[PDB]
């Protein structure tokens, strides 16, 4: 499924994923697509950090969810 | 608790700054 | 009354990094600049040289027209 | 009492202003050399137009010239 | 899909968008090819403001759609 | 209700300048 | 009255004479700008002529003491060539 | 329905005056702009004098040099009329 | 064509201009070269001021002639 990637400069960007992927296969597709670095990706969501070593299905991400990312 | 303005973080209640993006309390 | 100063500093903080930004920009244009200047040299070297082999190509051909004039 | 934790935090993020204010000014200095650089290659720009200018008017001399002598044959 | 932004000084910029696309992200745009701060950014159509959390489809803005670009340099 | 010559954002009646560029109604 | 209605309309109007002024104001104002932002490139170029010139004058005084030194010597032996 | 125009011509003359208010401080920036633009001619000036003063020492170094080979093929030729001599 | 405006200083400043011109554009271009912004610029020709939408051949001004640039003191 799409996915949505929220910034604190009001960005939203669009990933292609799959829910066997990683929080750390998240940040390797943000890495390929868009030049971020993994290192300095933190997801938020609800007010919980996300794992490098969980995968999407780990963190229950429902539909038309909306990830956070802090550097 | 409170939530970050920012990244909607929910900090604890003693916390002065956001834990992931350190920003204020009321930033 | 905490954040009586908290937010005030990281209002500071945010506008120098937007001035970083800015900053990033213009140094990111001078070796443009320094490549610019050093090309703009060259061609004009190359047009004063074009143009004396030019007043000599004439000027040492204005003897054929004195050639061709003793007829 | 986060006091202790705020006021040593608040001490924390000016020293990150004091960062910027430095490596603000060694930019500034890097930032200087632009105008001098945009002002040579605007000399060299009209040293070549002047060259070129120049040029132009030898050609059509000669062209005149040459025309001079093939008609002259 | 083009978009047009008229400023209030005669100049027309053209901006590739999707009809997914956020008000933000339409004004980060702007930044990216005119250096214009999205905080100093105020964007119109149909008479409307156009509101941070929502799409281009929110508004329905079809292609070759033209928003209108206030600022808030000076008041001028 | 009147639009702005400026921007098109349609004001009330009661608007003297428009609320957003400032500029006046008839300008 | 209605006369209430026509002080709102002049106001109006004279709303619009204001308007008038500052968009021509701004529109100078720019102008302005550019032309201000020539200035340091032109103080840079005085800068790199009068360096340019410094050099070139520098060049042509130790090219004369050279020169002159050289006068001294054909003077010298045309001293001493009357033999 | 009166009073609401009391609210509402109360605005516009209070819109007035800011609009004057921004006016005189544009007015303000022009006469502190002209003190730069005035510095243009100047400097434009300045660099055609040194320019000028340049091409003139360039010049004055072309015939120097020449005037110096002319030395001193002359002093060696006396050079040689000495030896011989 | 070239024209040449002459200043009560002593100064003389040559233009290159088409007789279609119009004043507003020689101010513009007397402001490029001079930075002398044009709502201080007030041109004369021929013992009369010249107004801004004129165009040269309005006032018959052909190549080579000579204007006089008197310098407003304010503007606003
Ligand atoms: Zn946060
Ligand atoms: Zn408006």
């Amino acid at each position: 499924m799409q996915i949505f990637v929220k910034t604190l400069t009001g960005k939203t960007i669009t990933l292609e994923v799959e829910p066997s992927d990683t929080i750390e296969n998240v940040k390797a597709k943000i890495q390929d697509k868009e030049g971020i670095p993994p290192d300095q990706q933190r997801l938020i969501f609800a007010g919980k950090q996300l794992e490098d070593g969980r995968t999407l299905s780990d963190y229950n991400i429902q539909k038309e969810s909306t990830l956070h990312l802090v550097l | 608790r409170w939530a970050c303005q920012s990244c909607t973080f929910e900090n604890e209640a003693a916390a002065v700054l956001c834990s992931i993006c350190e920003r204020p309390r009321l930033a | 009354q905490a954040e009586e100063a908290l937010v005030a500093k990281q209002e500071v903080i945010d506008k120098l990094c937007e001035e970083a930004e800015q900053h990033k920009i213009v140094m990111e244009t001078v070796p443009v600049l320094k490549a610019q200047a050093d090309i703009y040299k060259a061609d004009f070297q190359a047009e004063r040289q074009a143009r004396e082999k030019l007043a000599e190509k004439k000027e040492l051909l204005q003897e054929q027209l004195e050639q061709l004039q003793r007829e």
